[PDB]
RNA sequence: AGGACCGAACCGACUAAUGUUGAAAAAUUAGCGGAUGACUUGUGGCUGGGGGUGAAAGGCCAAUCAAACCGGGAGAUAGCU
RNA sequence: GCUCGCCGGAAGACCAAGGGUUCCUGUCCAACGUUAAUCGGGGCAGGGUGAGUCGACCCCUAAGGCGAGGCCGAAAGGCGUAGUCGAUGGGAAACAGGUUAAUAUUCCUGUACUUGGUGUUACUGCGAAGGGGGGACGGAGAAGGCUAUGUUGGCCGGGCGACGGUUGUCCCGGUUUAAGCGUGUAGGCUGGUUUUCCAGGCAAAUCCGGAAAAUCAAGGCUGAGGCGUGAUGACGAGGCACUACGGUGCUGAAGCAACAAAUGCCCUGCUUCCAGGAAAAGCCUCUAAGCAUCAGGUAACAUCAAAUCGUACCCCAAACCGACACAGGUGGUCAGGUAGAGAAUACCAAGGCGCUUGAGAGAACUCGGGUGAAGGAACUAGGCAAAAUGGUGCCGUAACUUCGGGAGAAGGCACGCUGAUAUGUAGGUGAGGUCCCUCGCGGAUGGAGCUGAAAUCAGUCGAAGAUACCAGCUGGCUGCAACUGUUUAUUAAAAACACAGCACUGUGCAAACACGAAAGUGGACGUAUACGGUGUGACGCCUGCCCGGUGCCGGAAGGUUAAUU
């Protein structure tokens, strides 16, 4: 059993974009920013416990942070993980 | 048999091959095969320690029974085979208990011949015995230098040793080199000569045939510069020095045997 | 024409990487010298 | 069958012209040699500096080779400019 | 947007390596872009990479690396055993269609497959660090069966033509469909089964190996492709409908045959040769300790699981290696048409581009080309360069020769198109039909239809028919090196190096020799028909005299002679 303290930390934010909205409106999939060390199983248990919806499957990918210049000083944004979470067809998230 | 190639190309004009139709045409006996990967003449330091070795065809090692230790159980020759690791042909023999072994193939040995080892064996080619049981004056091959160690003398194609005399615990052998050598009379020897005596009649014919055997080119010392070889240098073809190895030791007549530990076993040097 | 630097990450890491440096006392002295100079990047690993 | 023949890919580099503050710190163009072999190529590995490797040209060993490169002895020494 | 032009075995497409956001969208034009720039691989902001099946990770090993103890070494360290790492190799599994501005074998639809964990029910001998099998392996060549793919016809939709003709033997377009499952075919290999016995497989074995009888005569393994199914589906020329003119939504015809055909597949096959062609695991099987109506094995069905990391984009290049948006370099895969032997070459398709300064002018001179009266090597160091030859079939071809060659020697004739032979021939392919059948992807006959060289004879146009691109110049004497190879990366390719062959010499195996204070390692898991060193350099005829000097080999009397005493 995955702990509630662990589940309360693995979902960081909903992800907002046209691809995310099309996913939600076309295939019942929510797009979330998640902890970089999170697994698909943790993500599934967390979205089921903390959003009270039923989860079909979780697809995940790592987004590489961009190299940027601030006043012509080089830095790098952080990597993060994105979860495509497919719900069970009647779940209303 | 020995056969000349027709001169249909300059690389074929001088080829003389030794073709033996009795040799097994197919694959060797798998349970006696081992990998032997090549050295390039380099040791565990990665340095070339013997020049002129490299490339050539891939070869599998055949486990050959040089000890001939299965005493008292006859074997029958199944087939003679080509062995890429040596000049002699080998013979796959089947022991009456069901074990198969490879042996050096002696002259005259063919599929269906019966062989045996041990003090009780008949005196016929292919049979192995301690040399105390072998008549004086016999021709043997694959001769042991220490009892139980395995054959070490007269193993190359067409070679053999003559038992010249027996005196106590030692036999005296005339080696193929011409040397007279003492060996313990308990040491074993197989009767007859090594087969494939035509091996030396072959003519490679072209440089590539030497390369197929893993033999890389020899550069003459006099073709080099002084920094590379004592023979190096000269404006034109010059020599004017006593011939030496690349490391400066005289190489026309100077003796190098230095073994006081085994001198006692030499009766007469090869001459 | 073929120039001298033909990159390969595997060969780079095996030849000059942190663990190759650590594998021998002379490599470890390389790392000591670079740490004492204050290099931001000790090896090709990063 | 063949270190066989003609000939693309592929590997080379005999001739000429161009180029020579180049398109290029060795190329381009027209021709040229090998092209089943002692062939050629990818990936990885081993050999380390009086050492390696060399079908041998003192060739090659990171555009560096009759002794690599980096640091040190080191402000070598310089009856010379 | 319309024209034009260029590549098309690439200048198209997909990747690996390498790079790392260069990808898409909005916005900006200072700098960067060899010009301008409204544009960009430039600035800024946002977005974008979705996997049980692809790859990594993982299991397994190669070369090699590291290496407990160990052996060795002033120290540092060297080597190496048991082991443990190490892919460039072996090992489970997914395809077609649709979709985004940007991902997809990853999302969606449809249809599949693999391994493992538990839970039932049934039948049970299960058990490995061990034994056996299998995995499992070369070069070349030959041929047959196939498919990818193409062409033509049929079919279906459309068309009737800017200028003579075009309802036809006319024109344009389409005619696609997977894995999986069933079938076990062309074809390859192998005799099969039952019992008994046994010095072998470190012990055991019911497994393998061996031996013995009996009996059956086809059993078994493997196998492209085809056919059926998947699919009453998908797609689909086009039509319609809107469109923020970038494209979207709807609808949907035919969807067959014959012929040709790979370098791909059967094929890890077959044939043949010598130079004689990885390993280990997965997998199968056998037993040992042991467990022993348990565990556990097999089987079916049910349920759960298959994590994690990569996935954008360039990738013969403006994104990689070359300081550059650099005429260089970079491994793999895909492979249409006409002509052609062809992956050459020309022109094209799909697809992609016109190379990030232009506009004029029409001097010398330079560069890259075209043509040239008469002469034709007079040029020059030298025919340098250029010009020339150039294909196929047939005729024909000298000296010399190692009998293979020389040789494509040299030289010559034919060559386009049309008609007939023969409304399309020799040949290749092959339907219907029939007959037999150990009954199917069967055999025997039969030949419609399709495809189709070459020749002969006659005719005919041009100056010219191998018409373009493409494509040997030939001969005579002679030096050197036998030859194919190798070489001064970047002024030398040669006569130099190598070479097969020859000879001398060392070397008896703990070999000589080489690397190494050493342990060791190579030589070699070789053994004098072997191995090292040296010189010579295919082959033919040969290789004469000198041992005084220097070296090497042998001698061992006598002289001289170290440490030591
Ligand atoms: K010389
Ligand atoms: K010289
Ligand atoms: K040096
Ligand atoms: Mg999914
Ligand atoms: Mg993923
Ligand atoms: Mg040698
Ligand atoms: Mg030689
Ligand atoms: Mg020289
Ligand atoms: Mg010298
Ligand atoms: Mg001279
Ligand atoms: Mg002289
Ligand atoms: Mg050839
Ligand atoms: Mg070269
Ligand atoms: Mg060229
Ligand atoms: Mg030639
Ligand atoms: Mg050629
Ligand atoms: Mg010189
Ligand atoms: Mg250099
Ligand atoms: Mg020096
Ligand atoms: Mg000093
Ligand atoms: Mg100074
Ligand atoms: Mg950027
Ligand atoms: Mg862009
Ligand atoms: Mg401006
Ligand atoms: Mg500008
Ligand atoms: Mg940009
Ligand atoms: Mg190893
Ligand atoms: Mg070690
Ligand atoms: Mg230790
Ligand atoms: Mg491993
Ligand atoms: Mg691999
Ligand atoms: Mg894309
Ligand atoms: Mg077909
Ligand atoms: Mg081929
Ligand atoms: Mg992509
Ligand atoms: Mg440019
Ligand atoms: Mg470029
Ligand atoms: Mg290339
Ligand atoms: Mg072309
Ligand atoms: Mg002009
Ligand atoms: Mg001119
Ligand atoms: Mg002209
Ligand atoms: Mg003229
Ligand atoms: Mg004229
Ligand atoms: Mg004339
Ligand atoms: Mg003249
Ligand atoms: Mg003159
Ligand atoms: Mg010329
Ligand atoms: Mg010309
Ligand atoms: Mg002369
Ligand atoms: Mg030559
Ligand atoms: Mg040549
Ligand atoms: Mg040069
Ligand atoms: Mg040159
Ligand atoms: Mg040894
Ligand atoms: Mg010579
Ligand atoms: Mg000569």
């Amino acid at each position: 059993m995955i702990r509630e303290e662990r589940l309360l930390k693995v979902l960081r934010a909903p992800h907002v974009s046209e691809k995310a909205s099309t996913a939600m409106e076309k295939s019942n999939t929510i797009v979330l920013k998640v902890a970089k060390d999170a697994t698909k199983a943790e993500i599934k248990a967390a979205v089921q416990k903390l959003f009270e919806v039923e989860v079909e499957v979780v697809n995940t990918l790592v987004v590489k942070g961009k190299v940027k210049r601030h006043g012509q000083r080089i830095g790098r944004r952080s990597d993060w993980k994105k979860a495509y979470v497919t719900l069970k067809e009647g779940q209303n998230l | 048999a020995v056969v000349k190639c027709k001169p249909t190309s300059p690389g074929r004009r001088h080829v003389v091959k030794v073709v033996n139709p009795e040799l097994h045409k197919g694959k060797p006996f798998a349970p006696l095969l081992e990998k032997n990967s090549k050295s390039g003449g380099r040791n565990n330091n990665g340095r070339i320690t013997t020049r002129h070795i490299g490339g050539g065809h891939k070869q599998a090692y055949r486990i050959v029974d040089f000890k001939r230790n299965k005493d008292g159980i006859p074997a029958v020759v199944e087939r003679l085979e080509y062995d890429p690791n040596r000049s002699a042909n080998i013979a796959l023999v089947l022991y009456k208990d069901g074990e198969r072994r490879y042996i050096l193939a002696p002259k005259g040995l063919k599929a269906g011949d019966q062989i045996q080892s041990g003090v009780d064996a008949a005196i016929k080619p292919g049979n192995t015995l301690p040399m105390r049981n072998i008549p004086v004056g016999s021709t043997v091959h694959n001769v042991e230098m220490k009892p139980g160690k395995g054959g070490q003398l007269a193993r190359s194609a067409g070679t053999y040793v003559q038992i010249v005399a027996r005196d106590g615990a030692y036999v005296t052998l005339r080696l193929r080199s011409g040397e007279m050598r003492k060996v313990e009379a308990d040491c074993r020897a197989t009767l007859g000569e090594v087969g494939n005596a035509e091996h030396m009649l072959r003519v490679l014919g072209k440089a590539g045939a030497a390369r197929w055997r893993g033999v890389r080119p020899t550069v003459r010392g006099t073709a080099m510069n002084p920094v590379d070889h004592p023979h190096g240098g000269g404006e034109g073809r010059n020599f004017g020095k006593h011939p030496v190895t690349p490391w400066g030791v005289q190489t026309k007549g100077k003796k190098t045997r230095s073994n006081k530990r085994t001198d006692k076993f030499i009766v007469r040097r090869r001459s | 024409m073929k120039r001298t630097f033909q990159p390969s990450v595997l060969k780079r890491n095996r030849s000059h990487g942190f663990r190759a440096r650590m594998a021998t006392k002379n490599g470890r002295q390389v790392l000591a010298r670079r740490r004492a100079k204050g290099r931001a990047r000790l090896t090709v690993s990063k």
